[PDB]
């Protein structure tokens, strides 16, 4: 939440725990959200191929 | 400098929709178990 995080990254850190679901682009895409939202956010949290 | 941008309510949107989709764990693409459930409700 707002404890120590902020909300950028407060959103970013919820993309990261989808991320270990297994959360690509083409996911994203399926749930109507921008593939770009995943690669940007993958850039921003600086998680592995 | 990317505390907070405009990106933050668009961002929230779409990911609030999403895991919380996966915090009731019936996601379409995602069925998530234990590990899983901790990893989201700790972490964010």
């Amino acid at each position: 939440g707002a404890m120590g995080t902020t909300n950028q990254k407060e959103a970013e850190k919820a993309v990261s725990q989808l991320f270990e679901v297994g959360v690509r682009f083409n996911d994203f895409i399926a749930e109507g959200i921008e593939p770009s939202v995943v690669h940007t956010l993958f850039l921003k949290l600086g998680l592995d191929s | 400098s990317d505390a907070v941008e405009p990106s933050v309510e668009k961002e929230y949107k779409k990911i609030i929709s999403f895991r919380d989709t996966v915090f009731e764990g019936k996601h379409q693409q995602f069925l998530v178990p234990n590990n899983v459930r901790l990893k989201f409700l700790r972490d964010r």
